[PDB]
Protein backbone atom coordinates (compact mmCIF):
# COMPACT_ATOMS: atom_id res chain seq x y z
CA UNK A 1 0.00 0.00 0.00
CA UNK A 2 1.38 3.62 -0.95
CA UNK A 3 0.27 6.18 1.70
CA UNK A 4 0.22 9.60 -0.69
CA UNK A 5 0.18 12.89 0.82
CA UNK A 6 -1.46 15.74 -1.25
CA UNK A 7 -2.97 19.35 -0.43
CA UNK A 8 -6.34 20.50 -0.68
CA UNK A 9 -7.39 22.45 -4.18
CA UNK A 10 -4.77 19.74 -5.90
CA UNK A 11 -4.74 16.99 -8.34
CA UNK A 12 -4.15 13.80 -6.98
CA UNK A 13 -3.38 11.00 -9.60
CA UNK A 14 -3.30 7.37 -7.78
CA UNK A 15 -2.03 4.59 -10.06
CA UNK A 16 -2.63 0.93 -10.22
CA UNK A 17 0.68 -0.29 -10.93
CA UNK A 18 -0.37 -2.06 -13.81
CA UNK A 19 -0.21 -1.63 -18.10
CA UNK A 20 -3.20 -3.08 -19.94
CA UNK A 21 -2.70 -2.82 -23.87
CA UNK A 22 -6.01 -1.85 -25.63
CA UNK A 23 -6.30 -5.91 -27.29
CA UNK A 24 -6.28 -6.59 -24.01
CA UNK A 25 -9.53 -4.24 -22.69
CA UNK A 26 -11.54 -6.56 -24.20
CA UNK A 27 -11.00 -9.54 -21.74
CA UNK A 28 -9.85 -7.30 -18.78
CA UNK A 29 -11.95 -6.22 -15.99
CA UNK A 30 -10.98 -3.37 -13.80
CA UNK A 31 -12.55 -1.66 -10.57
CA UNK A 32 -11.61 1.10 -9.00
CA UNK A 33 -13.10 1.75 -5.37
CA UNK A 34 -12.99 4.04 -2.21
CA UNK A 35 -13.68 2.73 1.32
CA UNK A 36 -15.35 -0.56 -0.09
CA UNK A 37 -18.03 1.72 -2.12
CA UNK A 38 -17.47 1.71 -5.90
CA UNK A 39 -15.65 4.50 -8.40
CA UNK A 40 -15.31 3.06 -11.81
CA UNK A 41 -15.78 -0.02 -13.67
CA UNK A 42 -13.71 -0.72 -17.08
CA UNK A 43 -15.58 -3.70 -18.21
CA UNK A 44 -14.48 -5.39 -21.12
CA UNK A 45 -13.36 -1.86 -22.81
CA UNK A 46 -16.71 -0.71 -21.23
CA UNK A 47 -16.00 2.57 -18.58
CA UNK A 48 -18.40 3.69 -15.90
CA UNK A 49 -17.84 6.24 -13.52
CA UNK A 50 -20.16 6.26 -10.60
CA UNK A 51 -22.05 9.37 -9.75
CA UNK A 52 -20.28 10.50 -6.72
CA UNK A 53 -16.83 10.36 -8.79
CA UNK A 54 -18.05 11.26 -12.28
CA UNK A 55 -17.68 15.23 -12.06
CA UNK A 56 -14.21 15.51 -10.81
CA UNK A 57 -12.56 11.81 -11.67
CA UNK A 58 -10.34 11.12 -14.83
CA UNK A 59 -9.49 7.74 -16.05
CA UNK A 60 -5.97 7.64 -17.34
CA UNK A 61 -6.03 3.91 -19.18
CA UNK A 62 -2.59 4.12 -20.63
CA UNK A 63 -1.16 5.23 -17.46
CA UNK A 64 -1.28 2.62 -15.20
CA UNK A 65 -4.86 2.52 -15.00
CA UNK A 66 -4.65 5.83 -12.93
CA UNK A 67 -7.38 7.82 -11.74
CA UNK A 68 -7.09 11.52 -11.29
CA UNK A 69 -9.21 13.09 -8.68
CA UNK A 70 -9.14 17.15 -9.49
CA UNK A 71 -9.83 19.95 -7.11
CA UNK A 72 -9.17 17.79 -3.87
CA UNK A 73 -11.07 18.26 -0.90
CA UNK A 74 -11.08 16.66 2.65
CA UNK A 75 -14.30 14.62 1.61
CA UNK A 76 -11.26 12.89 -1.15
CA UNK A 77 -9.25 11.56 1.57
CA UNK A 78 -9.38 7.67 1.74
CA UNK A 79 -8.22 4.48 1.21
CA UNK A 80 -8.53 3.29 -2.66
CA UNK A 81 -8.13 0.01 -4.04
CA UNK A 82 -7.65 -1.01 -7.89
CA UNK A 83 -8.06 -4.57 -8.59
CA UNK A 84 -7.60 -6.03 -12.24
CA UNK A 85 -9.01 -9.01 -13.25
CA UNK A 86 -8.22 -11.43 -16.72
CA UNK A 87 -10.35 -13.54 -18.60
CA UNK A 88 -8.62 -16.83 -18.96
CA UNK A 89 -10.03 -20.16 -20.54
CA UNK A 90 -13.35 -20.53 -18.29
CA UNK A 91 -13.84 -17.39 -16.34
CA UNK A 92 -11.40 -14.00 -14.86
CA UNK A 93 -8.92 -14.47 -12.35
CA UNK A 94 -8.03 -11.95 -10.12
CA UNK A 95 -4.79 -10.87 -11.89
CA UNK A 96 -3.69 -7.22 -9.94
CA UNK A 97 -4.42 -5.71 -6.55
CA UNK A 98 -3.48 -2.28 -5.60
CA UNK A 99 -4.06 -0.18 -2.06
CA UNK A 100 -2.86 3.86 -1.97
CA UNK A 101 -4.45 5.70 0.28
CA UNK A 102 -5.29 9.73 0.24
CA UNK A 103 -4.53 11.92 2.84
CA UNK A 104 -5.90 15.61 1.91
CA UNK A 105 -3.98 18.28 3.69
CA UNK A 106 -4.41 21.94 4.44
CA UNK B 1 -18.04 15.16 -21.43
CA UNK B 2 -14.52 15.69 -23.55
CA UNK B 3 -11.83 18.41 -23.45
CA UNK B 4 -10.91 19.08 -26.84
CA UNK B 5 -8.35 20.84 -28.52
CA UNK B 6 -7.88 22.74 -32.31
CA UNK B 7 -4.23 22.26 -32.93
CA UNK B 8 -2.12 19.33 -30.70
CA UNK B 9 1.08 20.88 -31.48
CA UNK B 10 1.95 24.87 -31.61
CA UNK B 11 4.67 26.13 -33.23
CA UNK B 12 5.87 29.81 -31.79
CA UNK B 13 8.16 32.61 -32.64
CA UNK B 14 10.37 33.74 -29.63
CA UNK B 15 9.07 36.62 -28.57
CA UNK B 16 5.95 36.01 -29.35
CA UNK B 17 2.63 36.24 -27.76
CA UNK B 18 0.75 32.51 -27.97
CA UNK B 19 -2.48 31.53 -26.93
CA UNK B 20 -3.00 27.27 -26.34
CA UNK B 21 -6.83 26.50 -26.15
CA UNK B 22 -8.57 23.60 -24.75
CA UNK B 23 -12.15 23.34 -24.90
CA UNK B 24 -14.74 22.06 -22.67
CA UNK B 25 -18.52 22.06 -23.54
CA UNK B 26 -20.96 24.67 -21.72
CA UNK B 27 -24.74 25.08 -21.91
CA UNK B 28 -26.55 28.43 -21.71
CA UNK B 29 -24.12 29.93 -18.19
CA UNK B 30 -21.16 28.94 -17.29
CA UNK B 31 -21.98 27.75 -13.37
CA UNK B 32 -18.22 29.30 -12.12
CA UNK B 33 -18.82 27.55 -8.82
CA UNK B 34 -18.58 24.12 -10.79
CA UNK B 35 -15.48 24.71 -12.60
CA UNK B 36 -12.16 23.70 -12.27
CA UNK B 37 -9.04 24.33 -14.65
CA UNK B 38 -5.61 23.25 -14.31
CA UNK B 39 -2.88 24.44 -17.03
CA UNK B 40 0.66 22.72 -16.33
CA UNK B 41 3.95 21.61 -18.06
CA UNK B 42 5.57 18.46 -17.26
CA UNK B 43 6.30 19.32 -14.20
CA UNK B 44 5.69 22.66 -13.80
CA UNK B 45 2.50 24.46 -12.43
CA UNK B 46 1.00 26.99 -14.47
CA UNK B 47 -2.93 27.57 -13.34
CA UNK B 48 -5.39 26.86 -10.67
CA UNK B 49 -8.55 27.16 -11.18
CA UNK B 50 -10.71 25.55 -9.20
CA UNK B 51 -14.52 26.73 -8.14
CA UNK B 52 -13.88 30.13 -9.64
CA UNK B 53 -10.67 30.89 -7.53
CA UNK B 54 -7.39 31.54 -8.97
CA UNK B 55 -4.19 30.75 -6.44
CA UNK B 56 -1.48 32.51 -7.56
CA UNK B 57 0.74 31.23 -5.25
CA UNK B 58 0.72 27.89 -7.37
CA UNK B 59 2.23 29.51 -10.05
CA UNK B 60 5.76 28.51 -11.15
CA UNK B 61 8.34 30.80 -10.86
CA UNK B 62 9.00 30.85 -14.59
CA UNK B 63 5.81 31.86 -15.76
CA UNK B 64 5.10 34.76 -13.06
CA UNK B 65 4.31 37.86 -15.72
CA UNK B 66 3.74 36.20 -18.62
CA UNK B 67 1.15 33.06 -18.06
CA UNK B 68 -2.97 34.12 -17.50
CA UNK B 69 -5.71 32.13 -18.18
CA UNK B 70 -8.51 34.42 -19.93
CA UNK B 71 -11.59 33.77 -18.26
CA UNK B 72 -13.36 35.95 -20.83
CA UNK B 73 -13.57 32.83 -22.85
CA UNK B 74 -14.33 30.18 -20.01
CA UNK B 75 -18.05 31.88 -20.28
CA UNK B 76 -17.88 30.46 -24.10
CA UNK B 77 -16.15 26.76 -22.79
CA UNK B 78 -12.56 27.60 -24.00
CA UNK B 79 -9.57 27.78 -21.44
CA UNK B 80 -7.62 30.01 -23.15
CA UNK B 81 -4.23 30.08 -21.35
CA UNK B 82 -2.31 32.89 -22.90
CA UNK B 83 1.49 33.24 -22.65
CA UNK B 84 3.54 36.78 -23.65
CA UNK B 85 7.23 37.25 -24.90
CA UNK B 86 7.16 33.36 -25.25
CA UNK B 87 10.93 32.31 -24.00
CA UNK B 88 12.96 29.12 -25.63
CA UNK B 89 12.46 27.36 -21.59
CA UNK B 90 8.13 27.74 -23.13
CA UNK B 91 8.84 24.56 -25.40
CA UNK B 92 7.42 21.38 -23.71
CA UNK B 93 4.07 19.60 -23.32
CA UNK B 94 1.39 21.52 -21.72
CA UNK B 95 -1.46 19.63 -20.35
CA UNK B 96 -5.33 21.16 -19.47
CA UNK B 97 -7.29 19.32 -17.15
CA UNK B 98 -10.84 20.41 -16.98
CA UNK B 99 -13.83 19.54 -14.50
CA UNK B 100 -17.57 21.51 -15.67
CA UNK B 101 -19.95 18.01 -14.97
CA UNK B 102 -17.42 15.84 -15.88
CA UNK B 103 -13.44 15.58 -16.21
CA UNK B 104 -10.81 15.54 -19.05
CA UNK B 105 -7.92 16.13 -20.10
CA UNK B 106 -5.80 17.29 -23.21
CA UNK B 107 -2.37 17.62 -24.10
CA UNK B 108 -0.18 20.20 -26.25
CA UNK B 109 3.12 20.20 -27.43
CA UNK B 110 4.92 23.43 -28.00
CA UNK B 111 7.91 24.37 -30.19
CA UNK B 112 9.82 27.34 -29.80
CA UNK B 113 11.52 28.76 -32.55
CA UNK B 114 14.57 30.96 -32.08
CA UNK B 115 15.81 32.60 -35.93
CA UNK B 116 17.96 35.44 -36.50
CA UNK B 117 15.91 37.30 -37.64
CA UNK B 118 16.16 40.84 -36.09
CA UNK B 119 19.53 41.69 -37.17
CA UNK B 120 20.99 44.53 -35.70
CA UNK B 121 24.07 46.35 -38.32
CA UNK B 122 26.54 49.00 -37.95
CA UNK B 123 28.73 50.70 -40.57
CA UNK B 124 31.67 52.59 -39.63
CA UNK B 125 34.52 54.61 -41.30
CA UNK B 126 38.19 53.66 -39.45
CA UNK B 127 40.23 55.95 -41.68
CA UNK B 128 38.58 58.36 -44.45
CA UNK B 129 42.31 58.69 -45.73
CA UNK B 130 42.57 54.91 -46.96
CA UNK B 131 38.54 54.35 -46.96
CA UNK B 132 38.53 51.45 -44.23
CA UNK B 133 35.13 50.75 -42.93
CA UNK B 134 34.20 48.51 -40.29
CA UNK B 135 30.99 46.84 -40.54
CA UNK B 136 28.90 44.89 -37.97
CA UNK B 137 26.02 42.10 -38.10
CA UNK B 138 24.67 41.19 -34.64
CA UNK B 139 21.73 38.84 -33.94
CA UNK B 140 20.19 36.79 -30.87
CA UNK B 141 19.09 32.87 -31.69
CA UNK B 142 19.02 29.37 -31.11
CA UNK B 143 21.21 27.25 -31.61
CA UNK B 144 24.64 28.41 -32.35
CA UNK B 145 25.05 30.23 -36.31
CA UNK B 146 28.18 31.14 -38.13
CA UNK B 147 28.05 34.91 -39.86
CA UNK B 148 29.48 34.73 -43.52
CA UNK B 149 30.42 37.73 -45.32
CA UNK B 150 29.64 38.14 -48.97
CA UNK B 151 31.01 41.13 -51.17
CA UNK B 152 28.36 42.86 -54.11
CA UNK B 153 29.68 40.34 -56.42
CA UNK B 154 28.93 37.05 -53.56
CA UNK B 155 32.62 36.55 -52.55
CA UNK B 156 33.02 35.47 -49.15
CA UNK B 157 35.61 37.86 -47.14
CA UNK B 158 36.88 37.09 -43.77
CA UNK B 159 35.60 38.91 -40.40
CA UNK B 160 35.55 37.92 -36.70
CA UNK B 161 33.12 36.24 -35.24
CA UNK B 162 32.15 35.79 -31.09
CA UNK B 163 29.38 33.95 -29.81
CA UNK B 164 28.11 33.92 -26.22
CA UNK B 165 25.21 33.33 -24.32
CA UNK B 166 21.94 35.84 -24.36
CA UNK B 167 21.77 37.78 -20.90
CA UNK B 168 17.85 37.39 -21.73
CA UNK B 169 17.80 33.68 -21.62
CA UNK B 170 20.61 31.45 -20.42
CA UNK B 171 20.03 28.96 -23.36
CA UNK B 172 20.04 31.59 -26.65
CA UNK B 173 23.05 32.37 -28.53
CA UNK B 174 24.01 35.95 -28.84
CA UNK B 175 26.22 36.33 -32.14
CA UNK B 176 28.30 39.57 -33.10
CA UNK B 177 30.61 39.37 -36.95
CA UNK B 178 33.03 42.39 -37.35
CA UNK B 179 34.08 42.94 -41.02
CA UNK B 180 37.15 45.41 -41.70
CA UNK B 181 37.45 46.26 -45.51
CA UNK B 182 38.66 49.25 -47.59
CA UNK B 183 35.83 49.75 -49.20
CA UNK B 184 33.98 53.01 -51.35
CA UNK B 185 30.64 54.21 -50.97
CA UNK B 186 27.23 53.25 -52.49
CA UNK B 187 29.06 48.99 -52.18
CA UNK B 188 26.69 46.45 -51.05
CA UNK B 189 27.88 43.72 -48.59
CA UNK B 190 26.19 40.70 -47.10
CA UNK B 191 26.38 39.37 -43.54
CA UNK B 192 24.59 35.56 -43.67
CA UNK B 193 23.75 34.05 -40.00
CA UNK B 194 24.11 30.13 -41.24
CA UNK B 195 22.42 27.33 -38.54
CA UNK B 196 22.79 23.85 -39.49
CA UNK B 197 20.52 20.75 -39.96
CA UNK B 198 17.90 21.92 -40.60
CA UNK B 199 19.41 24.55 -42.15
CA UNK B 200 18.46 27.93 -42.61
CA UNK B 201 20.08 31.52 -43.68
CA UNK B 202 18.94 35.08 -42.43
CA UNK B 203 21.05 38.01 -44.47
CA UNK B 204 21.40 41.24 -43.76
CA UNK B 205 22.24 43.81 -46.99
CA UNK B 206 24.60 46.56 -45.31
CA UNK B 207 25.19 49.85 -47.89
CA UNK B 208 28.06 52.08 -46.99
CA UNK B 209 26.56 55.70 -47.08
C1 LIG C 1 2.34 40.95 -26.32
O1 LIG C 1 1.60 41.14 -25.11
C2 LIG C 1 2.26 42.08 -24.24
C3 LIG C 1 1.51 42.08 -22.94
O2 LIG C 1 0.19 42.57 -23.15
C4 LIG C 1 -0.51 42.91 -21.99
O3 LIG C 1 -0.30 41.99 -20.91
C5 LIG C 1 -0.74 40.63 -21.14
C6 LIG C 1 -0.35 39.79 -19.95
C7 LIG C 1 -2.23 40.62 -21.50
O4 LIG C 1 -3.04 40.95 -20.37
C8 LIG C 1 -2.49 41.56 -22.67
O5 LIG C 1 -3.87 41.55 -23.03
C9 LIG C 1 -1.99 42.97 -22.36
O6 LIG C 1 -2.19 43.85 -23.46
C10 LIG C 1 2.28 43.45 -24.91
O7 LIG C 1 2.99 44.36 -24.07
C11 LIG C 1 2.99 43.34 -26.26
O8 LIG C 1 3.08 44.62 -26.89
C12 LIG C 1 1.93 45.40 -27.23
O9 LIG C 1 2.03 45.79 -28.61
C13 LIG C 1 2.66 47.06 -28.91
C14 LIG C 1 4.16 46.88 -28.81
O10 LIG C 1 4.63 45.72 -29.51
C15 LIG C 1 2.12 48.22 -28.06
O11 LIG C 1 1.49 49.21 -28.87
C16 LIG C 1 1.17 47.77 -26.95
O12 LIG C 1 0.91 48.83 -26.03
C17 LIG C 1 1.74 46.54 -26.23
N1 LIG C 1 0.91 46.20 -25.08
C18 LIG C 1 1.07 46.75 -23.86
C19 LIG C 1 -0.01 46.44 -22.86
O13 LIG C 1 2.03 47.46 -23.59
C20 LIG C 1 2.37 42.24 -27.14
N2 LIG C 1 3.25 41.97 -28.27
C21 LIG C 1 2.88 41.32 -29.38
C22 LIG C 1 3.98 41.00 -30.35
O14 LIG C 1 1.72 40.98 -29.58
C1 LIG D 1 -22.39 16.55 -10.78
O1 LIG D 1 -22.54 17.58 -11.74
C2 LIG D 1 -23.89 17.72 -12.20
C3 LIG D 1 -23.83 18.66 -13.39
O2 LIG D 1 -24.79 19.72 -13.40
C4 LIG D 1 -24.31 20.88 -14.03
O3 LIG D 1 -22.88 20.98 -13.91
C5 LIG D 1 -22.27 22.08 -14.60
C6 LIG D 1 -22.15 21.64 -16.05
C7 LIG D 1 -23.01 23.41 -14.34
O4 LIG D 1 -23.66 23.94 -15.50
C8 LIG D 1 -24.01 23.28 -13.19
O5 LIG D 1 -24.71 24.51 -12.98
C9 LIG D 1 -25.00 22.15 -13.46
O6 LIG D 1 -25.79 21.89 -12.29
C10 LIG D 1 -24.78 18.18 -11.05
O7 LIG D 1 -26.12 18.05 -11.50
C11 LIG D 1 -27.05 19.09 -11.26
O8 LIG D 1 -27.17 19.37 -9.86
C12 LIG D 1 -28.07 20.45 -9.55
C13 LIG D 1 -28.08 20.63 -8.04
O9 LIG D 1 -26.77 20.68 -7.50
C14 LIG D 1 -29.47 20.15 -10.11
O10 LIG D 1 -30.34 21.26 -9.90
C15 LIG D 1 -29.37 19.80 -11.59
O11 LIG D 1 -30.65 19.43 -12.09
C16 LIG D 1 -28.41 18.64 -11.79
N1 LIG D 1 -28.42 18.21 -13.18
C17 LIG D 1 -28.08 16.97 -13.59
C18 LIG D 1 -28.67 16.52 -14.89
O12 LIG D 1 -27.33 16.24 -12.92
C19 LIG D 1 -24.62 17.29 -9.82
O13 LIG D 1 -25.20 17.94 -8.69
C20 LIG D 1 -23.15 16.96 -9.52
N2 LIG D 1 -23.08 15.83 -8.61
C21 LIG D 1 -22.10 15.65 -7.72
C22 LIG D 1 -22.09 14.33 -7.01
O14 LIG D 1 -21.23 16.50 -7.52
C1 LIG E 1 3.01 0.36 -19.92
O1 LIG E 1 4.10 1.29 -19.71
C2 LIG E 1 4.39 2.22 -20.79
C3 LIG E 1 3.36 3.35 -20.74
O2 LIG E 1 2.79 3.55 -19.44
C4 LIG E 1 4.48 1.54 -22.16
O3 LIG E 1 5.74 1.81 -22.78
C5 LIG E 1 4.20 0.04 -22.10
O4 LIG E 1 4.18 -0.54 -23.41
C6 LIG E 1 2.89 -0.21 -21.34
N1 LIG E 1 2.53 -1.62 -21.36
C7 LIG E 1 1.49 -2.13 -22.06
C8 LIG E 1 1.10 -3.54 -21.72
O5 LIG E 1 0.89 -1.48 -22.91
C1 LIG F 1 24.79 40.94 -27.30
O1 LIG F 1 26.14 41.18 -27.71
C2 LIG F 1 26.55 42.55 -27.74
C3 LIG F 1 27.99 42.56 -28.18
O2 LIG F 1 28.80 41.85 -27.25
C4 LIG F 1 26.35 43.17 -26.35
O3 LIG F 1 26.80 44.52 -26.30
C5 LIG F 1 24.88 43.08 -25.98
O4 LIG F 1 24.68 43.67 -24.70
C6 LIG F 1 24.43 41.62 -25.98
N1 LIG F 1 23.01 41.53 -25.69
C7 LIG F 1 22.46 40.52 -24.99
C8 LIG F 1 20.99 40.60 -24.75
O5 LIG F 1 23.14 39.59 -24.56
C1 LIG G 1 43.55 48.69 -46.64
O1 LIG G 1 43.79 49.85 -45.82
C2 LIG G 1 45.16 49.97 -45.36
C3 LIG G 1 45.20 51.10 -44.35
O2 LIG G 1 44.31 50.87 -43.27
C4 LIG G 1 46.10 50.17 -46.55
O3 LIG G 1 47.45 49.87 -46.20
C5 LIG G 1 45.72 49.37 -47.81
O4 LIG G 1 45.27 50.25 -48.84
C6 LIG G 1 44.72 48.24 -47.53
N1 LIG G 1 45.40 47.08 -46.97
C7 LIG G 1 45.55 45.92 -47.63
C8 LIG G 1 46.44 44.90 -46.97
O5 LIG G 1 45.01 45.70 -48.71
Amino acid sequence: VIHVTKEVKEVATLSCGYNVSVEELEQTRIYWQKDKKMVLTMMSGDLNIWPEYKNRTIFDITNNLSIMILGLRPSDEGTYECVVLKYEKGAFKREHLAEVTLSVKA
Amino acid sequence: FTVTVPKDLYVVEYGSNMTIECKFPVEKQLDLAALIVYWEMEDKNIIQFVHGEEDLKVQHSSYRQRARLLKDQLSLGNAALQITDVKLQDAGVYRCMISYGGADYKRITVKVNAPYNKINQRILVVDPVTSEHELTCQAEGYPKAEVIWTSSDHQVLSGKTTTTNSKREEKLFNVTSTLRINTTTNEIFYCTFRRLDPEENHTAELVIP
